[PDB]
């Protein structure tokens, strides 16, 4: 009768600071050589313009 | 610490290469690593 | 029926020490076949005042 | 244990003898990894070799290590104690 | 502090992520949290001894 119930009413501790502690290796930035492109032309059969 | 299947085996892995620089074997085979699981000189335990 | 959230009568600080409920005797107990209808005799009385 | 007294049989000092780490591990691995886990609760002093335990209820828990079992190192030992059975089963199968 | 010690200190750019005077008004500010607080002050300095 005290096994069908599954506990949740002590929450771990342990893993939550553990799981603190692998979110401060996140790395937003990222250094790179060249930025990316962000003006592109397409021809329109023209010498002149595009 | 960390529950991880791609961190456990780089530390698993240092241990019995420790064990084998040191100049002695031993064998995965009977050396167990397990939570809930604990035996201490023919005294078997598990799960409390 | 929803039975209230476990964690309000039990806060756990540091590895098992457990602040105890008072009506700890109460809570941890089971409604036979005859007090289980007379719960439905309550929730009958509320929804329908007088 | 009929099966497994056939199997000793032919040559029983030397087939049990090799059959003991097999079913002493295939014990201290089966409860481990599933995925709610029943305990018995019980608390002692800080020192982990504290010999003043008393004991409690049970409960079940969910498995915090749920997931590290599908790793490099279980899945070779599991693989390693199957053939320490197979070497000794083909073993028996070619002297009876 | 040997990261600030190598003999490439004098041109080289440190990027940090997370400063560390931490305003400590925004941990009491999570509303009625001081639980919270304490089994987190628990799980992250308290000794243990015989």
């Amino acid at each position: 009768t005290a096994t069908r119930e599954v506990d949740f009413t002590v929450p771990d501790v342990q893993k939550i600071l553990d799981d603190i502690k692998a979110l401060a290796a996140e790395q937003v930035y990222k250094i790179v050589k060249v930025p990316s492109i962000s003006f592109r032309h397409i021809v329109m059969q023209s010498r002149d313009r595009v | 610490h960390t529950t991880d299947t791609k961190v456990f085996d780089k530390v698993a892995a240092s241990i019995f290469d420790t064990v084998a620089k040191c100049g002695h074997e031993a064998s995965p085979s009977k050396t167990m690593m397990t939570p809930y699981s604990v035996e201490k000189t023919q005294t078997h335990a598990k799960q409390g | 029926y929803i039975a209230p959230n476990p964690r309000i009568s039990s806060i756990t600080l540091t590895q098992r020490i457990t602040t105890t409920g008072p009506f700890a005797i109460l809570t941890g107990s089971t409604p036979t076949a005859q007090q289980l209808n007379d719960v439905r005799k309550i929730y009958l009385a509320l929804m329908f005042p007088g | 244990l009929r099966e497994f007294f056939i199997l000793c049989l032919p040559h029983p000092k030397k087939i049990n003898n090799v059959l003991r780490a097999p079913y002493s591990w295939f014990v201290k691995m089966w409860g481990v990894g599933a995925d709610p886990i029943v305990v018995l609760q019980s608390t002692a002093g800080d020192d982990r070799n504290s010999k003043d335990v008393f004991y409690d209820k049970f409960r079940t828990e969910p498995n915090r290590y749920k997931a590290l079992f599908r790793s490099s190192f279980y899945n070779e030992s599991r693989r390693m104690n199957e053939e320490k059975i197979l070497e000794a089963v083909k073993y028996s199968q070619k002297l009876g | 502090q040997e990261v600030l010690t190598d003999f490439r200190r004098q041109d080289t750019i440190w990027v940090l992520a997370l400063q560390l005077p931490v305003n400590p008004q925004v941990v009491w500010d999570v509303p009625r949290s001081s639980i919270a607080n304490l089994i987190m002050n628990i799980a992250t300095c308290l000794p243990t001894g015989e």
